[PDB]
RNA sequence: CUGCUGAUAAGGUCUUCAAAA
RNA sequence: GGUGCAUGGUUGUCGUCAGCUCGUGUCGUGAGAUGUUGGGUUAAGUCCCGCAACGAGCGCAACCCUUAUCGUUAGUUACA
RNA sequence: GGCGAAGGCGAAAACUUAGGCCAUUACUGACGCUUAGGCUUGAAAGUGUGGGGAGCAAAUAGGAUUAGAUACCCUAGUAGUCCACACCGUAAACGAUAGAUACUAGCUGUCGGGGCGAUCCCCUCGGUAGUGAAGUUAACACAUUAAGUAUCUCGCCUGG
RNA sequence: AUUGGGCGUAAAGCAAGCGCAGGCGGAUUGAAAAGUCUGGUGUUAAAGGCAGCUGCUUAACAGUUGUAUGCAUUGGAAAC
């Protein structure tokens, strides 16, 4: 099968956030509460939702759809998306999601066409560039690459979106919903279930759980486009992973003291 | 506020002079300066249907040379060179029989991107009671389709016969007016309407002049052949 | 053949540091007279560009309309803000008993015989919103049969 | 770091229009 | 001769101050908002980061002239 | 932050006395909600008679400022502010939101009773606050203490 | 505004309470049948209204047939 239930339990993909931060509409994916303070999930629901999303993304990638991976979150998520893009040639937006990346696609298409033209001009090279103008062109290349390096490949609106956190990507999921594009996400007890189509009840704070699930989706894509897989349909000795640096791991949401009353009074 | 003349700011740097002569004394400098004005005004106010873009005048101690660039020189030519003699006699009366005239008609290539004839067409359409929005839109679209850079058209006056004067501007494309390197051709014309006078000013951008020099080169007369005669 | 007609052409304006910026706003209703109709409101410095943008918005936002015997199935009240529009089914022959924005919406949608009355405000955009809400809230007599496990509108 | 500090005749333009290219 | 309160053209002033807008997109029933605000740096809406905005035009700057050092070309009617 | 129906209530004590919250294997057995008319209370100012008068201060006098100052500032200053007994019955008397009843996500505090027993913290029943989706609104905003879904009764509104 | 409106900021919740009369009111059983529903009968003058037809050259108009509403009595229904 896809994964092992004890493996999910060990990667802690069945722990959400503190009970304080939760959307009541996500009560379906949480079993009746208990002395746990971090909103444990239902493992069968996790596996079922993951299998459904896997099947859909596999179908899209086999039928040659264009999927876009979006993480503009912690540096680990950024590097994870970059590695997944290296593994499979899917489009990605690791930097900030630009306003209207999908609903205003014409202007960003103009920008990426300009980026491609500048890139080929620089590659063709010329002695007229000298030093100053060459440096300015290189800096422009660097900026449009940092902000459009994953979008340059596509020429048309993508057929599917994969979001690491719908709460953080509220703009991206809103654009996907207004354009009627499928969007899958790793909901983490604080997300509105209506916006996401293929909900995957999961963790979003654990750098091991997010890595495992993101690599599972990438494994679906890579199997559909036919390379050897990475995590899916694999034993423990190859599924095992490490915990990034910098007793047990602490998925506790803290720092409530930085939420003061809005400036008021007269 | 007020802006300096686009032609006047660029004259003597990236634009040659329309009249090139050196007079003998101050008395002759005024006569020669007025005769050329009369000739140019003649060619512009009458024989207007030929779309005469510009006329340049070149004089020596005693010889007058006229270069008339026109879009449809067939009207100047006439039927088997008829009106040619009429305009030759008009010029000879203007300057004098004692001098030698060397009139030369030149077909201007790619006429559409010339502010003089664009403004003349604008004024003709205004005088012909053509609606202004349609007139400016069609002129702008044809100018752009001609394959040039931005064009800015300003039409001011008693607009559509109204009792309160307005002004309407259409810029379409980059028109750097502060830049001196740009090749900006500016023309201004008066549409004599039944309700008064309408002023049409057309700026047209025709690229950047990257070759240093006081022109000494044709300006958008070269894309097709520019060879018409009537000279000696 | 998506016919279009102009419902309102207002002259809106803002104030700047000396003078007033005046823009025309158009409310266009686009309908194919077969079941597709949308509305679009746009603002521009000139009427042609305003109309172009309004038509673009109306074609971007199109809604599906179902007709029964050329009319509306059941009496409905569309609410939008302070405008309430009452629609009532009519027998074949009475024609359009609508006037103004409701009439434009109904004709461009394709209905033949409708009884209408504007019970509230008379602002065209809100009247159009109320009319669209009333027509959209409508229930076909097959969805209710599916819901209640009846037999395709049989007794 | 709190002195003082009052008033401004009447009526008025200015959007013609999108039918459309 | 009248009407600059019927106009074209030209000009003063805010002010050589740094502003004025537009296309597409999004938010709002609507006027409208966003971009143009926020943090740094400038004479500058000059530029860079941030950012439901992405870009663009006019303005700013540079390209134009002259003064400040030098090389080369030429040496009369300069110099000698 | 607590109490009362509202006005309102803050040095200590005694006496008399009103209502409320929680749990009830107890009792009466629809006896309840609203309330035209009626009655009771009702900040401060004001009235009448008798006391009291430290401070403050309408009216009043003077000095300043000012074009003028019958005002803002200052120095004095009567009624009044205080008590008892009788009236007056008005307030931005405001949550600008009548009372009663049933239902409709959640999160964060705080106060009281009850369950456990160091505090702290957990649960239940209520009071009082903030944030907040559905829902409502012209918008601001309200949002289980509703301005939401509905019922009952009373009062009130119909351009300036 | 019974059908068919509202009272936080636009006109409109009495300053608050104790409250007689009035309006409304928990659950189940039985009776009667004052409201409610239904059948028969009498009547609601003619003209007028609506539908059909005839006659005026067609119409307006005239004539002709049908056409309700309420009350009373009597016979049943018992959900509110
Ligand atoms: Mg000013
Ligand atoms: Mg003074
Ligand atoms: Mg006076
Ligand atoms: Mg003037
Ligand atoms: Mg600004
Ligand atoms: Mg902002
Ligand atoms: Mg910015
Ligand atoms: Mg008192
Ligand atoms: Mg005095
Ligand atoms: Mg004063
Ligand atoms: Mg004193
Ligand atoms: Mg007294
Ligand atoms: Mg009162
Ligand atoms: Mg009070
Ligand atoms: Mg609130
Ligand atoms: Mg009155
Ligand atoms: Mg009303
Ligand atoms: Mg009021
Ligand atoms: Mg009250
Ligand atoms: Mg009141
Ligand atoms: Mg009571
Ligand atoms: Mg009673
Ligand atoms: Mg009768
Ligand atoms: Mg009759």
């Amino acid at each position: 099968e896809l994964v092992s239930l004890a493996k999910l339990g060990e990667m802690r993909t069945h722990v959400g956030m503190v009970k304080r931060y939760w959307n009541p509409k996500m009560g379906f994916f949480i079993e009746p509460e208990r002395k746990h303070n971090n909103d444990h999930f239902v493992l069968e629901l996790q596996r079922q939702s993951l299998q459904t999303a896997y099947n859909y993304v596999k179908e899209v990638a086999q039928n040659n759809g264009q999927i876009l991976f979006v993480g503009t979150k912690n540096d680990y998520v950024k590097k994870l998306v970059n590695n997944i893009a290296k593994r499979v040639d899917v489009a990605f937006i690791t930097q900030r999601w630009l306003g209207g990346t999908l609903t205003n696609f014409k202007t960003l298409s103009i920008s990426i066409n300009k980026l491609n033209k500048l890139v080929e001009k620089q590659a063709e090279n010329a002695a007229d560039l000298t030093k100053k103008e060459n440096l300015m062109l290189s800096r422009e290349i660097e900026r449009l690459e940092k902000f459009f390096g994953g979008v340059k490949s596509l020429k048309r609106l993508p057929n599917l979106l994969i979001v690491d956190d719908p709460v953080y990507e509220k703009n991206a999921v809103a654009e996907a919903n207004i354009l009627r594009i499928p969007v899958v996400a790793l909901c983490n007890t604080n997300t509105n279930p209506e916006l996401v189509d293929f909900i995957i009840p999961a963790n979003n704070h654990q750098p091991q759980s997010t890595c495992l699930l993101m690599n599972l989706l990438a494994d679906a894509v890579a199997e559909a486009k036919a390379m050897p897989t990475m995590f899916a349909y694999k034993p423990d000795e190859e599924i095992q992973i490490e915990i990034p640096q910098k007793k047990q791991i602490t998925s506790q949401r803290l720092n409530i003291t930085r939420n003061p009353e809005v400036l008021t009074r007269e | 506020g007020q802006k300096v003349n686009s032609n006047g700011l660029r004259f003597g740097i990236n634009k040659n002079w329309i009249s090139r002569w050196t007079a003998n004394s101050h008395a002759q400098t005024a006569k020669w300066l007025i005769e050329d004005e009369k000739i140019r005004n003649l060619f512009f106010v009458n024989y207007r249907n030929a779309q005469v873009s510009n006329v340049e005048i070149e004089r020596t101690q005693a010889t007058v040379d006229v270069f008339v660039y026109a879009a449809q020189p067939a009207f100047l030519i006439g039927s088997e060179n008829k009106n040619i003699q009429k305009i030759t006699k008009q010029i000879k009366q203007i300057i004098g029989r004692t001098t030698n005239l060397d009139l030369t008609i030149n077909e201007i290539g790619s006429p559409m991107l010339s502010a003089r004839i664009i403004a003349r067409d604008l004024a003709n359409a205004i005088e012909a009671r053509v609606p202004l929005r349609t007139a400016m839109r069609q002129s702008l679209i044809k100018v752009l389709k001609a394959g040039a850079n931005g064009i800015k058209v300003l039409v001011s006056g008693r607009l559509n016969g109204a009792e309160i004067a307005r002004d309407k501007m259409y810029i379409e494309g980059n028109m750097p007016l502060s830049t001196l390197r740009a090749d900006i051709d500016y023309a201004l014309e008066k549409a004599q309407t039944t309700y008064g006078v309408i002023g049409v000013k057309v700026w047209i951008n025709r690229g950047m002049i990257y070759t240093k020099g006081l022109n000494r080169t044709p300006a958008h007369i070269l894309h097709p052949q520019k060879k018409q005669p009537n000279r000696q | 053949e998506f016919e279009e007609r102009i419902v309102k052409l207002k002259r809106i304006s803002k104030t700047t540091k000396g003078g007033r910026n005046m823009r025309f706003s158009v409310l266009v209703v686009v309908g194919n007279r077969k079941g597709k109709i949308g509305y679009g409101i746009a603002k521009a410095l000139e009427v042609p560009n305003a109309i172009k943008k309004a038509i673009k918005a109306a074609h971007n936002s199109l809604h599906t309309i179902e007709i029964h015997k050329g009319s509306i199935y059941h009496e409905v009240i569309g609410r939008s803000g302070a405008s309430r529009v009452l629609l009532k089914p009519a027998p074949q022959g009475t024609g359009i008993i609508a006037g103004g924005a409701i009439r434009a919406i109904i004709e461009l949608a394709g209905y033949s015989d409708i009884y209408t009355k504007n019970l509230g405000r008379n602002t065209p955009i809100n009247m159009i919103h109320a009319t669209m809400d009333g027509i959209l809230k409508q229930l076909s007599p097959r969805r209710v049969a599916i819901l209640r496990n009846k037999n395709l509108n049989e007794l």
